[PDB]
Formats: structure tokens, C-alpha cells, sequence
């Protein structure tokens, strides 16, 4: 309704939330590596993250370093396409979804793996809160494998009562853990990003990651370091 | 620190044999419902709401929320005032809860639809779960039919509801149909039925049997949070996003198995939305519980308890009774409603008598003079009907209590008068009534007669001049004068003892047109207060002063919808309106925002009547050429267990100040305060200070959009700011005995963007004060406001940069009047505007004087300080100064969870130097949202999104935490605190309101 979505039209993005991932590069700068190759955007419907990745990488990206640049958006929705974007209309628990992602790379693990994805808050504090745990948890076991060591994880986050849970059942994987608003995320909204820099070691109707980061964690809170985003 | 009361989110609530027990934040609240007591709040968990609870005959509760669950006995929650000792945490969020059959056991139903069998201490015995992959439930329930019949009633986010059978770990249904996410599943009693609702708007009704869909109800307008089958599984009652409450029929025929029919629609909630309902089926009563925090009985039986709610003759009815009298194209035109019944006169001047005891009507007489456009008043506590036509003619009768016999008449004739066009009458006392009587020309006269109650003859007639632009609209009498409701806002004060003296004319008070009434409400000393209504939903609250009159307005506000045709004070001290929303009549509790009665009238509802009888009141009117009487009784019940507070974020709080001046004893144990929300309004109530118990006043809703800040900035006046630029100063007066009243004494000049924050100084004695406002475009403006000609003057304005200010603080210094910024870059930006302002400041308590200058719009100086604290936009800002104002030590709270302490000092020379004396980088998980020094800078307390209130101490500019405790209250965004005479009141708001004590 605001600036953002007005301009969001002007530039042909998608939507509004394409500035959070604009402004969020701004820093971190996690877009602008000549190096950057292999991006995995997870729950991106309708796709404006997918955009800025396609626009950042080819567009506005010399064609030295073009080669083997592969951008993968996956949604059980299924989405418009994007110019440079294979869309794969999957579930990020499925059976191939890793298997396809797998192939659609070079058996190679990406770069970078984010994920805007939120459900619509119901009003319901605890329960929008407990729900947003369950989407980054389910996209962290994709993250967990498909994640080349050392490359960084970005997520939508609910910063509200029990966030520094999630910070600590993080601190395991991650070298930096990072939260960042950018300055398109409305006052009015809980709304953040963990900025998860440097993927370290993890690990080595069933029993899932949120039970066993539940399992070691247990009820155990830390504070993530924070950082502003855009200029 | 320890919590006193909390009004928010209540999750859930049970009838249980004529106690309503309700979750209630982490709490369950034990009321009896026919009286309304509040018999015990025992908290069951540390910080987690109830979000169900269910008993077993025997007295056990088993409550849920999120990961919580507990078993605890009904005589412990009755008594104590907390079990959290009982509270376990689950590993996976708990969606349901329900005794086994023998209530040896529970079933909890996890998110991942699983069910964990537990013994009475919550410890697992064994699991269940289907095979297949994972389900995400969004809601579900568990229905326990028998020993060994227990069904799994799962509401998945995909938009299936998986039935399945417990013990046989056997899938029986996989509902399909439904196009979102699950909100809600339940299953009729006896075991035909299953409905559910989604985010699609829909409910659903299947047959548990085939697993056949068969019907889908569409009437709420937002997402539904529950549902349940009531009256022996005939009828289902949902609750929704909407803040209603529908109730259904379930029509079985053999055509087709069953179908869904709307047939209530109940608006019981405040924006927005409604989580728990149940239903007592031996008096088909519903209990809703509300994100408001409100807690709403509803009569499911209004139009029909007493079985004369309803009824309506069409004039082939009446002339089935009077016989075939009624001429082409003769109707029903006045009407008044007495002890026995109606009486009516018909376009032609018949005159007809309705028997309310034999549902009789019968012709009384017929007048031929009102065949000429008839108009009906009445005095109905003494049973006088009064005729007036269109040539100044008029009849009074008088009717004997039941038998309804003319004990009296009188008729007469106005020579004064052309043409007559208005006929109102009020009480006068004991002996006489008042009648006015107005004509059109300007020359004639405005003609008041005092009648005699007991046999209607004219004891005294005044005539009046007609002030220029003058329509009377309604009547009121007071001691020996009348007030006179007209057109254009115009209220015309006459004196009955002196014809001849120019009236006191009160001219638009307010921005609509037909003044629709006047009512006396109390007096004090020299001062009478009356509440005036306006058509266009403007009321208003005048003073009345006898020194020859003075006025002053007290209150002002308006209805949130519709037509104000009037309003009264009910025996409870609560304001009630009534009027029409295009269509509808309704009846509106608007002390308490929520609506008592409402009826479909007539679209244009052209005739209509009100009439107060016990134990309600009698509504009569005109629909589609038939006479129509819906009476309104009381409700069975009390209208709510609590009031409730605001449904969306509260973003401010402010409490009135204390003062010398005379505020009224009834407010000695507690204080008056605000509360300003997302919703657009500003609630203005009280709280016990004892209790922390907190009770409504007024809804005030100039606001078009959410609000952003409230204060008292003394004890009398209040500013408020929203967007758009909305700010506006408020004035209270809180003299009198049983409420406060606000009315709006000016907005400030509007050049889109918003106020973010404001700050004011006063000019020592003036009641002058000046005003700095800050705003998205990083724009400042300095205002004095002037307190004789009511207006503020731009006296400075300029820039930061182009990003938004989000605080604003102005600080006295020795003779230095400074501007302190918060921009969204984390710098405390410092402004010495002294050289600039036409105003001086004092060196100690640094109190501004008046030069008396013209005014000149002077730019903005330079900063002569710019201090990097935070790494991103400043949440909360506070300053003390020293006791020798020549220092401030300044506390930031920052979206970057941490917390800053800088100083503000001016050296011998006034040079000002900003430096930062403590930074805590990890203060709180989340957003800081406020904070507050107290104790001279000693102290402070913050608030933040993390539902963290956090206890500091100041000692060298250094920080340390010194106490912690979680709140409910989600969002934590807005923090109050006063001194008792030392120990402190908090109020902390948010999604709902806390009042706590240090
Ligand atoms: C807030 S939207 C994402 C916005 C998007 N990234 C953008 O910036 O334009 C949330 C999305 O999460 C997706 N989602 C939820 N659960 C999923 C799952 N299990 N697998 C894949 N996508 C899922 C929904 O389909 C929805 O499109």
C-alpha cells in the first residue's frame, strides 16, 4: 500500500518484498561476489526474491562471470517464470526435491540457499511465531545438505518471545548468526531476517530436525548478534 | 514486580454448571454467569496463554496452550491464586486435549497429528499416529464417543480434515473440499456430523457416516476460528475474524441428508478477532471469548424467550378487528405506545387503540381536522396522546391505566400560527407537561404551552421570537427554561418566565445538521451538564452555568456508524444510544462499545417509535405497508463477564496526572487514563489502584487511522497523534461524580506522511505552551499554541536529513531551550534553538517565558550535536535532568535490542557536548519498545517484543540488570508508569494490557 509497493510496480517487481532482499545486500553483500554461482530461493511465490536473484546475477552481472550461474525457486505453488530461474513446483520435505535440486546442479551444493517464505499471521501471537519456527525449520534440513560449507543461509524470521530459541538451535550450524531488519520491512510487523553467515559442520511421518534440534538444544535461549542492513 | 490484572486475548471458555470458566490469558477466570462475579484468576501457566481447557465431571480441568498442557482440580482453581507448578511443556505444540471416557487418561493432539496418551500427571504411556506422510494441523479436536470409540478430528494446513479412528490407528475420512487451511473441526453428539472451517470464509458440514459433503454455509465475511453443534446437535454456532457470532440451523430432510441455514448473526466483539465460544443448551445461552479480552453472553433466544417479541399487523389485519372502514389509499401515519398498548391515528384522522392484553384492535374515534397530515407525541407514563395536524390544530387525550378509557380531551387552535409543522412535547413536573408548536413564516412566533397532566387544560402560553436560522428539532425542560434542539447543531435556550428576553443560543456544536436530543444527566454548584445528540452520529456534552448562562463543552465524540436519533443513561451509569445504519435500528451500549438490540425497519424507516417499558422497550414501525412492534427485553443474562479493551496493538498509554486541582473523590482510589490503539481510537477509563480492575468510560473516535501516541501533558489536557498529520489537543474535565468527560480544543494545521512523535513546554503561568512535532520526512516544526485564541502558530520548522525521526524530547538547560532528535541512522541529534524563539528560559525547573513577539517562521539552526548509540532506529526515548539543569543523562532504546545511556551537558560557556556513558548490545531479544527512567534517573524500566519487562539501575552512568519478568502481553510496545506518593503502578500495553506494581 505504501512507497514499496509503488515502486515495486515501477521496477516490475512482483512484489514489495523485493527491496528486503535488495536492502539486505546493501551489506552482507552476499549478491555482489563475482564468485556467487549456485542460489536456492525456498517458498519463493510469487517470486520477487527470485527476480532481484535474476536481475543481480545476469542482468547486471559482466558474462565472465555468467558460467554455471543456476538459480532454483522452489514453492508448492506454482509460479510465473522468471528469465534465468528454474521453478520447481515441489515440496522442500519431498522425496526428489533434494534429488532434483540435486541434478538441476552440477552435484554441486549452492552458494547460497534463502527463503522469504511466510504464512498469513493469523493475530495469534504464539501460534504465527511457533508456525514461522516450523517453516525455517522444515527449509533448514534442505539447507542443511544442499548448502556448500561455509555459504550463507537467509530466512524470514518472527522476532517475538521465544526468537533466541531459534538463534541457539541455530548456533550449532552457523559460524556468524546475524538478524538484520531491513528499512522495506513495515514498522508495523514483527518481521526479520536471520542472516545466517558461514555454514559450519551439522550433523552426521517420521522424526525430523525440529525434533532433534529439539533434542540436544532443550529450552535453551541465546541472543544472535544484530546488524541494520540497508544504506 | 508483581502483576495485578490483565485485560487481552482470551483463548477459550466452558459452561460448567452455571459457572463459565475462561481461558484468560495464562489464566483461568471462574465466573458466575448469572450474576456476573468474578469468583477467582488462578494463573496455570508461567507465560503461555490457555488456548483450551476442558472438565471432567468430577472437578478436574485439563487446560492447553502451545507447548503447556496441565491437570488441575476445579476447588484449587477456585481458591488459589496460582498452579503453575502443575504447568508441563510438551515438545511439539499441543493443537487438542480431551479426558478418556473414564477420565483415567488424556489424549493430547499434537500439531503433527499425532496423540500422545498421558496419565493424570501428563506423563506419556504410549503414542498413536496414521501412517503416510506428516500432517501440519492448524486446528483439530479429539471426540471421545465411547470406552473405545475415540475418533482423531485433524484440520490440516493443506485444507483436509483427516478423521481417523484412535486405538485402530485406522484412517475412516479424508475430508476434501474445503480451499485453505483448517481453522476449526467438530463433530455433532450423536455421531451423524462433522463441520469445519477454513480461511475460505466456508463452513463445511459433512456426514461422519459416508464422509460425504453436505452443505457449505458462506455468511462471515473474515476467517473462523471455532465451531460447535448445540441444541441436540441441531443447530451450529461459529465465531470469527469478523467479531461475530453465527448461529445455524441443521435442516434434515430425506431429500437431502442436511444442510446449513443461517439464522443469527450476533456482533459481540471488538477489531478483531473472536477465539472461544460454547453454548448452555438448558437456556440456549452462548458465552464468546474475544481477542478483546471481552467476555460476551449472548441470549441465543432474543426474539423468542418470551413469546411476544415480535408481531406486526398489516391494515387487512385491522380491518379483520375495526371492520372494513379504512378508505383508498388511508394508512397508519402516528403512533405512541402506552401501558395497554397502541394507540394510532391513520392519514384520515381515525383514531385506533391496540389492546397489548387481547391482541385486539378497535376503532376509538374519528377526528376530522387530522386528516390533514397528522403528526403523534405522547407523554407515556401518564397516557396522554397528543394530535397536531398542519393548521395549527391540536388534540390531547388521556386514557385510563388498563381499561384504556378516554378519561379526558381537550382540542384547541393556535391563531398565532399559518401553517404548523412541528409539534414536540417534554415532562414538565409533577402537575404539567410542556407542548411547542412552530410555523414556518419567520414573523410568526415559537409557541410553548404548559398543559395540565391531569385534565389537559392550557395553564400558560409564551410566545417567542425565532432566532434567524431556526427549525425546532426536540425538546427538553430545566427548572424554568427550555432547551430547544434545532438544525444546523443550533441548541435555543428559552426562559418561560420571560417571553421577552433574547434567548441564549448555542450555534453549531458540532458538524452535522438536526439536534435529535437533549437530556439532563447532573448538576453541580452553579452547572447542569446535558448530553445533546445530533442525526449525523456528532453528541455532545455541554455545561450550563448560572453566574445570566454561560456554556462550555465537556465531551465530544462521534457514533462509529449510522443515524443518532437518541441517547440516555441507563441505572448503571452507561450511556446508551439508539438510531439507524441505513436499514437497521439499533440499540447501542456506547460506554461499553457493544451493541444491545437491532431490527430490520424500513430502508427509508420513515415511522418509527421508541418507548421504554419494564423490562425493556417497545419498538414500533412502518415496513412494507405493515405495522410492525419488536419488543426488546433485557437480556436473561448480563451482557458480559468483562468489558474488554481494545482488540488490536495499543501503542500508547498515558495516565492523567496528579494534581491540586478538585478532581472528583469517586476517582480517589484509582486514576483516570488513556489507552490509543491501532484501531483509531483512544479509550478513556479507570483503574483501581488496589485492584488494578480497570472500567470503560469513552471510545473516542476523531482518529482516521491508527494511532501513534497519546500523553497527558498536564491534568487537564492531552494530545494525541495518529497520521495524517492528526494531532490534536484534548481537554479533560473530570469534576464531576461518575465519569470524566474529553472534548477536542484544537487539531494542529496540516501541510503523505505522519507525526512520529511531539514533545511540549509550558509557558510558565500561561496555559501557552510550545510543541515540537517530527515527522516521516525527517521534516521539525516548532508551534506555540496559544491558549485565548485557540490556535497554534508555526514558529520554526526545518530539516534532519530525508530519513524518519522517531522521537522527539525538548530539554531546559540553564538558559538554553534544546531539541532532541532520535533519527532511524541511531543518532541523538541535539538543537539549541534559544536564539531563535521569541521565549526564554528560566535557569531552574527551566520554565519558558513569553516575549510577546509577532510571529516569524524561523529556519532551523545547525545541530550543535550529533552522537552516534544506536546501529538502527531508536525505539524509546527518555531523559532526567540533573538538579542543577546544567546536565541530562539521556536512555535509548533501539530496534538493534539494545539499550543506551548518554549525557547532554552544557559547560560554564554553554557549549553543549553529547557523550555516551553505557551501551548494553544484548538488553533484550527483540525490539525495545519503550523506555523509562524513574527514581530521579536511578532506574528504568523497558519494555520489548521479546514479553521481557526488564528492571535497571543507573549507578556511575553505568547499567545493570536488576530484575526480570514475562508478560502475556504479545507485542509489548507501550509502557505507563506512576508514583503512588517509592512504590510504582506500571501499565504495560501491547495485544492487551497488564497493570503491574513495583
Ligand atoms: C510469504 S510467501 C513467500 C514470498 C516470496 N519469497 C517473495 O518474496 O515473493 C510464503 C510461501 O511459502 C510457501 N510454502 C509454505 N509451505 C511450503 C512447503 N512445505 N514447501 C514449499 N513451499 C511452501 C507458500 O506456497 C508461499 O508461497
Amino acid at each position: 500500500r505504501d512507497l514499496y509497493y509503488r515502486k515495486a510496480k515501477e521496477q516490475g517487481y512482483r512484489a514489495r518484498s523485493a527491496f528486503k532482499l535488495l536492502q539486505l545486500n546493501d551489506q552482507f553483500h552476499f549478491l555482489d561476489d563475482p564468485n556467487l554461482k549456485r542460489v536456492v530461493d525456498l517458498c519463493a511465490a510469487p517470486g520477487s526474491w527470485s527476480q532481484v536473484l535474476s536481475r543481480k546475477l545476469f542482468d547486471e552481472s559482466p558474462s565472465s562471470d555468467k558460467e554455471d550461474r543456476k538459480i532454483v525457486s522452489v514453492d508448492l505453488q506454482p509460479m510465473s517464470p522468471i528469465p534465468h530461474v528454474t521453478t520447481l513446483q515441489a515440496d522442500i520435505t519431498h522425496p526428489k526435491t533434494l534429488a532434483r535440486i540435486l541434478k538441476l546442479f552440477g552435484n554441486e551444493k549452492a552458494d547460497f540457499v534463502c527463503s522469504d517464505g511466510a504464512p498469513d499471521v493469523t493475530g495469534l501471537h504464539d501460534l504465527d511465531e511457533y508456525v514461522q519456527q516450523q517453516l525455517i525449520m522444515s527449509a533448514l534440513q534442505l539447507t542443511a545438505c544442499i548448502l556448500k560449507k561455509g555459504g550463507t543461509f537467509v530466512a524470514k524470521i518472527f522476532r517475538g518471545r521465544d526468537i533466541d530459541m531459534l538463534y541457539s538451535q541455530l548456533g550449532y550450524l552457523f559460524d556468524k548468526i546475524v538478524c538484520a531488519k531491513p528499512r522495506s520491512s513495515r514498522g508495523t510487523s514483527l518481521e526479520a531476517f536471520i542472516v545466517c553467515l558461514g555454514y559450519n559442520p551439522p550433523s552426521n511421518n517420521k522424526l525430523c530436525i525440529s525434533d532433534k534440534l529439539s533434542h540436544w538444544n532443550e529450552e535453551e535461549r541465546n541472543i544472535a548478534e544484530f546488524m541494520a542492513c540497508g544504506s | 514486580m508483581k502483576d495485578l490484572s490483565h485485560y487481552g486475548p482470551a483463548l477459550c471458555v466452558k459452561f460448567y454448571n452455571d459457572y463459565v470458566l475462561a481461558g484468560y490469558g495464562p489464566f483461568i477466570h471462574v465466573y458466575d454467569y448469572h450474576s456476573a462475579t468474578l469468583i477467582n484468576k488462578c494463573r496455570l501457566f508461567h507465560y503461555n496463554k490457555v488456548h483450551g481447557l476442558s472438565l471432567s465431571s468430577e472437578g478436574k480441568i485439563l487446560a492447553y496452550g502451545a507447548r503447556s498442557v496441565t491437570i488441575v482440580e476445579l476447588e484449587d482453581v477456585l481458591k488459589k491464586e496460582s498452579l503453575v507448578d502443575f504447568e508441563r511443556i510438551n515438545s511439539d505444540w499441543i493443537t487438542g486435549a480431551t479426558f478418556s471416557f473414564d477420565n483415567l487418561q488424556i489424549y493430547l493432539l499434537t500439531c503433527y497429528n499425532k496423540v500422545l496418551i498421558c496419565d493424570l500427571n501428563c506423563e506419556v504411556l504410549f503414542r498413536k499416529s496414521l501412517g503416510g506422510e506428516r500432517s501440519i494441523l492448524y486446528s483439530g479436536i479429539i471426540k471421545v464417543f465411547g470406552p473405545d470409540k475415540v475418533y482423531v478430528n485433524a484440520g490440516t494446513v493443506m485444507g483436509g480434515v483427516i478423521i481417523w479412528d484412535l486405538f485402530s490407528e485406522t484412517k475412516i475420512h479424508n475430508l476434501l473440499g474445503h480451499e485453505g487451511s483448517i481453522f476449526y473441526v467438530n463433530l455433532s453428539n450423536n455421531g451423524r456430523y462433522v463441520a469445519s472451517c477454513s480461511d475460505d470464509r466456508s463452513i463445511r458440514l459433512w456426514d461422519l457416516e459416508t464422509g460425504k459433503q453436505l452443505s457449505v454455509g458462506w455468511s462471515h465475511t473474515a476467517r473462523i476460528w471455532n465451531l460447535m453443534f448445540f441444541d441436540n446437535d441441531s443447530k451450529l454456532i461459529s465465531v470469527s475474524e469478523d467479531c461475530t457470532c453465527r448461529v445455524w440451523n441443521i435442516i434434515e430432510s430425506r431429500e437431502n441428508v442436511a444442510e446449513l441455514s443461517i439464522s443469527n448473526v450476533y456482533e459481540v466483539h471488538l477489531i478483531k478477532s473472536i477465539w472461544g465460544v460454547d453454548v448452555k443448551d438448558d437456556e440456549m445461552i452462548a458465552v464468546t471469548s474475544g481477542n478483546d479480552g471481552r467476555l460476551k453472553l449472548i441470549d441465543l433466544l432474543q426474539l423468542k424467550r418470551h413469546g411476544d417479541e415480535e408481531t406486526s399487523f398489516s391494515l387487512d389485519d385491522i380491518a379483520k378487528q375495526c371492520g372494513d372502514i379504512f378508505e383508498k389509499n388511508e394508512s397508519i401515519k402516528g403512533f405512541q405506545w402506552f401501558s395497554f398498548g397502541v394507540i394510532a391515528i391513520t392519514s384520515l384522522g381515525k383514531i385506533l387503540k391496540y389492546s397489548d392484553v387481547t391482541k385486539q384492535w378497535k376503532l376509538l374515534l374519528t377526528n376530522e381536522k387530522f386528516n390533514s397530515y397528522p403528526i403523534t407525541n405522547g407523554i407515556q407514563t401518564q397516557n396522554i396522546a397528543v394530535f397536531s395536524n398542519n393548521k395549527s390544530d391540536i388534540l390531547l387525550i388521556k386514557f385510563s391505566k388498563d381499561s384504556a378509557d378516554i378519561i379526558e380531551t381537550e382540542e384547541f387552535h393556535l391563531d398565532e400560527l399559518s401553517k404548523t409543522n412541528n409539534c414536540l412535547v417534554t415532562e414538565y413536573d409533577d402537575d404539567s407537561f410542556l407542548l411547542t408548536l412552530q410555523s414556518p413564516n419567520p414573523r410568526e412566533k415559537f409557541v410553548c404551552l404548559e398543559i395540565s397532566l391531569q385534565n389537559l387544560k392550557i395553564k400558560s402560553k409564551h410566545c417567542f421570537n425565532k432566532p434567524e436560522n431556526f427549525s425546532s428539532s426536540c425538546l427538553t425542560s430545566f427548572r424554568n427554561h427550555i432547551l430547544v434542539g434545532s438544525r444546523f447543531s443550533t441548541l435555543v435556550i428559552y426562559n418561560l418566565l420571560d417571553e421577552s428576553e433574547e434567548p441564549f443560543i448555542i450555534r453549531r456544536l458540532s458538524p452535522g445538521d438536526t439536534t435529535t436530543s437533549i437530556e439532563f444527566v447532573e448538576d453541580k454548584d452553579n452547572s447542569a451538564v446535558f448530553s445533546v445528540t445530533n442525526r449525523d452520529g456528532y453528541y455532545v456534552f455541554i455545561e450550563l452555568t448560572k453566574n445570566r448562562l454561560s456554556y462550555k463543552v465537556l465531551h465530544s465524540n462521534k457514533m462509529m456508524k449510522g443515524f443518532l436519533e437518541g441517547a440516555f443513561f441507563n441505572s448503571k451509569g452507561e450511556y446508551i444510544t439508539y438510531g439507524f445504519k441505513s436499514s437497521l435500528f439499533y440499540l447501542y451500549n456506547e460506554t461499553n462499545c457493544y451493541e444491545l438490540a437491532s431490527e430490520v425497519c424500513g430502508g427509508s424507516h420513515r415511522l418509527w417509535n421508541l418507548a421504554k417499558i419494564t423490562d425493556g422497550h417497545v419498538l414500533m414501525y412502518i415496513k412494507a405497508s405493515r405495522f410492525h412492534l419488536r419488543k426488546i427485553y433485557n437480556s436473561i443474562v448480563p451482557e458480559t463477564l468483562e468489558n474488554g479493551v481494545h482488540g488490536r496493538e495499543i501503542r500508547d498509554i498515558s495516565i492523567c496526572p496528579v494534581s491540586n486541582t478538585n478532581t472528583n473523590d469517586n476517582f480517589k482510589d484509582g486514576h483516570i487514563f488513556c489507552t490509543a490503539s491501532e484501531d483509531t481510537t483512544i479509550k478513556l477509563g479507570y483503574f483501581n489502584n488496589r485492584t488494578g480492575k480497570v472500567q470503560n468510560f469513552w471510545t473516542q473516535r476523531k482518529h482516521v487511522s491508527g494511532l501513534q501516541r497519546c500523553q497527558f501533558i498536564n491534568h487537564k489536557l492531552m494530545i494525541s497523534s495518529s497520521a495524517r498529520e492528526e494531532l490534536f489537543l484534548w481537554e479533560l474535565n473530570d469534576k464531576y461524580n461518575k465519569r470524566p468527560y474529553m472534548t477536542i480544543r484544537q487539531a494542529l494545521p496540516v501541510s503523505d506522511l505522519r507525526i512520529m512523535d511531539f514533545d511540549v513546554k509550558f509557558i510558565s503561568q500561561s496555559g501557552d505552551f510550545l510543541l515540537v512535532t517530527v515527522y516521516s520526512d525527517s521534516t521539525i516544526k516548532i508551534w506555540h499554541y496559544r491558549e485565548n485564541q485557540n490556535k497554534f502558530d508555526l514558529i520554526m520548522q526545518g530539516r534532519y536529513k530525508t530519513c524518519c525521526l522517531f522521537n522527539v524530547v525538548f530539554i531546559a538547560l540553564k538558559e538554553e531551550l534544546l531539541v532532541v532528535i532520535s533519527p532511524t541512522d541511531g543518532h541523538l541529534v541535539v538543537y539549541n534553538i534559544t536564539e531563535y524563539v521569541p521565549f526564554s528560559v528560566d535557569p531552574i525547573s527551566g520554565d519558558l517565558v513569553d516575549h510577546k513577539l509577532d510571529a516569524t517562521i524561523s529556519n532551523l539552526p545547525a545541530p550543535v550535536a550529533q552522537l552516534p548509540v544506536h546501529q538502527s532506529g531508536v525505539k524509546s526515548l527518555d531523559y532526567v535532568a540533573n538538579a542543577t539543569r546544567t546536565s541530562a543523562t539521556i536512555l535509548t532504546g533501539g530496534d538493534d535490542n539494545g539499550l543506551g545511556l548518554s549525557n547532554l551537558k552544557l559547560d560554564d560557556s554553554n557549549k553543549v557536548t553529547l557523550k555516551t556513558s553505557d551501551f548494553i548490545a544484548a538488553a533484550a531479544s527483540s525490539t525495545i519498545t519503550s523506555g523509562m527512567l524513574i527514581n530521579g534517573g536511578k532506574e528504568v524500566i523497558t519494555t520489548s517484543v521479546d514479553q521481557v519487562i526488564r528492571a535497571w539501575e543507573i549507578t556511575a552512568g553505568k547499567l545493570s540488570l536488576v530484575d526480570k519478568k514475562r508478560t502475556t502481553v504479545a507485542d509489548t510496545g507501550s509502557l505507563e508508569i506512576i508514583s503512588n506518593d517509592s512504590e510504582k503502578t506500571l501499565l504495560i500495553g501491547g495485544v492487551g494490557l497488564s497493570i503491574w506494581k513495583k
